């Protein structure tokens, strides 16, 4: 049986002034900006497809987490009682583990039609909310309910006497009836921060590398394809050769017979000499790939090629589609100040070349993107929407990990630095309550996080928060 | 809030004042 402790389990006063403030702060604004998101996704056909209804499954779960878990959280800190009964003993904590699935599985599920709505080439753009997305939401809320009912079967009110004061208490009482709530009862804080912690942060991760991975091969081809076209018919380059796609010399026989059965063989059917678009990226895919393989093959061209980022990588590709690996290597100085990270100076030097007085906006905006590192020069409405979308998915995932960790180091670090026989143990158990209520309030500072980020982030949220808000 | 054992007093009063999670 563990001693009384020899000092108090209590909660500063100074302390429940700051937190409710807080709460109050994160409350009134987390309704109003998730009831205002779901209202702008609602009043605009124009906002209703995938990933706007699955951001509304977010802010749904936004609004039943914050109206759980603060006011009830805000409640136990100044009048330090119970006064509900069992049921709501039981059902609070429920519906909060119920909001809180909602709100992971969204993210998660969020995370993957991002990754999709840039892989997928057989994807149908368009308004359209597919059928799978219904479903794919009704199995989100019954997952996170069922997963959920440990909270319901566990909690009950209890009542002991307390040096003298006879106490109700609500909590995940010790002695569970049935083994598997025994263990429950003692695994729910590693299940909780594998599950709807460390689980998410490592889908959502991964998918947004996926995504981020396909965005930058997107980002090749639309370079490519503004300095040389793309073209789905056979035609003749500047030198007379028979080309298709973007730059994929075909054969340098005069023969327009010879040039059709050799794109018959790469494509893998009779094309008359017409490809589709499709056909023609993975075409250019391979170019690509061919191009890196010589890069790497050339001992000029390796050393600065493993140098550079990924997006001055592709202005190097570029200009080796230009004019060809042996071309490139020419630029001796240039390639150094590369290598260096000379931006500028590179870039002034570039400029003197005899290839760019022969291709000056071409080769102009090459130049751009070796001085800045950025697609700057290439900027179109595919790429804004891709940067935009990649943001949504960083910000919404980083907000998510910083505002969710005090909560689960709270919980670990009781279960990993109590210790029932020591006397002095209340000062952790005060020290505790303090993370405890920080804890609760940065958690829902995520839900109420979520559509500030979304205006920030998106101009057309943005646009849409205003008509809805400023007017 | 959960404690190993009723007879833990100290955890019980804890959780008496803790958060509901
Ligand atoms: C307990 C034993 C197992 C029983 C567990 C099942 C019963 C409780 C589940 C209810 C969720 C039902 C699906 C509700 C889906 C709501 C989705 C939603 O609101 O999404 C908003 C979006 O706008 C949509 O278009
Ligand atoms: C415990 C941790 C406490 C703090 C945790 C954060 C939660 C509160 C933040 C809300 C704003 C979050 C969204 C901020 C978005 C930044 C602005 C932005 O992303 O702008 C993109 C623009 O298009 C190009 O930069
Ligand atoms: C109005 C909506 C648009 C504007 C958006 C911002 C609104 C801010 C309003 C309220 C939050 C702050 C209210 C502060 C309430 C403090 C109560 C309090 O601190 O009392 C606890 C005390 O410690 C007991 O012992
Ligand atoms: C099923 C859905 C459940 C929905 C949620 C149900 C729980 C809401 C209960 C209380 C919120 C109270 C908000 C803050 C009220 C503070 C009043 C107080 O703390 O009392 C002062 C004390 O007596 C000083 O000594
Ligand atoms: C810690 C790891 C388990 C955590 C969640 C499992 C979720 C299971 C959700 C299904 C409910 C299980 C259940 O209700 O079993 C209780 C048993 O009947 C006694 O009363
Ligand atoms: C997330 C928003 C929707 C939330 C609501 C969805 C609808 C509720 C459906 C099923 C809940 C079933 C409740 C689980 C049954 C209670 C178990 C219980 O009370 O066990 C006590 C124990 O036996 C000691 O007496
Ligand atoms: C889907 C994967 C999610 C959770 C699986 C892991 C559930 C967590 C299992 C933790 C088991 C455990 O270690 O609990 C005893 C603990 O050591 C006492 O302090
Ligand atoms: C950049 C994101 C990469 C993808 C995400 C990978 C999965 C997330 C797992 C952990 C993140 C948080 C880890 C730090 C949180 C504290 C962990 C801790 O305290 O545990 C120590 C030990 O288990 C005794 O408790
Ligand atoms: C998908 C990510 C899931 C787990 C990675 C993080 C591991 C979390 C594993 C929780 C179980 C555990 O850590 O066991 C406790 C042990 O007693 C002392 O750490
Ligand atoms: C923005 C997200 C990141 C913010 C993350 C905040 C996490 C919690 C902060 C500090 C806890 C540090 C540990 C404090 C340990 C106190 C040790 C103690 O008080 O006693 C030890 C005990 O006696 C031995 O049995
Ligand atoms: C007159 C009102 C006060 C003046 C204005 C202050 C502004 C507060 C802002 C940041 C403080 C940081 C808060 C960090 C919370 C830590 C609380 C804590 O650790 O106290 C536990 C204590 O040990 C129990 O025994
Ligand atoms: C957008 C960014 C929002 C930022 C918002 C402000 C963040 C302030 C948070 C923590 C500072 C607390 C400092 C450390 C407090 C704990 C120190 C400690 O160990 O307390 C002693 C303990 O109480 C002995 O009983």
């Amino acid at each position: 049986s563990p001693p009384p402790c020899q000092g108090p389990i209590e909660i500063k006063e100074t302390f429940k002034y700051i937190n409710t403030v807080v709460s109050c702060l994160v409350f009134v604004l987390g309704i109003i900006g998730n009831s205002t998101l779901l209202y702008i996704i609602y009043k605009n056909k124009c906002m209703r497809n995938g990933p706007n209804i699955l951001i509304a499954s977010l802010a749904l779960g936004d609004l039943l987490h914050i109206v759980i878990a603060i006011p009830i959280n805000v409640y136990k800190l100044l009048a330090e009682d119970w006064p509900f009964g069992a049921e709501m003993c039981k059902l609070v904590p429920f519906i909060q583990k119920a909001s809180v699935g909602i709100t992971v599985l969204s993210l998660c599920a969020l995370s993957i039609d991002r990754y999709r709505a840039v892989a997928s080439w057989s994807r149908i753009k368009g308004i359209g909310v597919p059928k799978w997305t219904a479903v794919e939401i009704v199995l989100i809320w019954v997952v996170s309910v069922v997963l959920a009912v440990p909270e319901a079967i566990g909690f009950d009110i209890i009542t002991m006497d307390y040096k003298g004061s006879y106490l109700r208490i609500c909590l995940l009482h010790p002695v569970q009836k049935t083994a598997f709530m025994q263990f429950y009862a003692t695994a729910k804080d590693w299940w909780l921060f594998s599950f709807y912690f460390c689980l998410p942060l490592a889908i959502t991760a991964f998918f947004y590398t996926l995504m981020t991975c396909e965005m930058l091969r997107k980002n090749i081809f639309e370079m490519l394809r503004i300095d040389e076209g793309l073209r789905l018919k056979i035609y003749k380059d500047t030198e007379g050769y028979y080309t298709i796609g973007i730059g994929h010399l075909l054969t340098k026989s005069p023969s327009l017979n010879a040039a059709k059965s050799e794109l018959d063989k790469a494509i893998g059917r009779n094309t008359n000499g017409v490809i589709t678009k499709d056909e023609a990226e993975k075409l250019f895919n391979q170019d690509v790939d061919a191009a890196v393989r010589g890069i790497l093959r050339n001992a000029k061209l390796k050393p600065v090629y493993d140098s550079l980022d990924a997006v001055r990588r592709a202005a190097l590709i570029n200009m080796v589609f230009q004019m060809g690996e042996t071309g490139v290597a020419g630029f001796t100085n240039s390639l150094r100040m590369l290598q260096q990270k000379r931006w500028d100076e590179a870039a002034v030097n570039l400029a003197k070349s005899r290839w760019y007085n022969q291709t000056p906006n071409r080769a102009k905006r090459v130049i751009t993107t070796f001085r800045t590192g950025t697609w700057d020069a290439y900027l179109n409405d595919h790429l804004k929407q891709r940067r935009e979308v990649a943001k949504t998915v960083f910000c919404l995932v980083l907000v998510f990990a910083l505002c969710w960790l005090p909560l689960h180091l709270a919980r670990i670090l009781k279960l990993t630095l109590y210790n029932q026989n020591d006397p002095n143990r209340c000062e952790l158990l005060s020290f505790l309550l303090v993370l405890d209520y920080i804890g609760i309030n940065m958690a829902s500072l995520n839900s109420c996080a979520n559509p500030i980020a979304l205006y920030l982030v998106s101009k057309r949220f943005k646009n849409a928060f205003k008509s809805a808000l400023c007017c | 809030c959960t404690c190993f054992t009723y007879k833990d007093k100290e955890c019980v009063y804890y959780c008496h004042l803790d958060i509901i999670w």
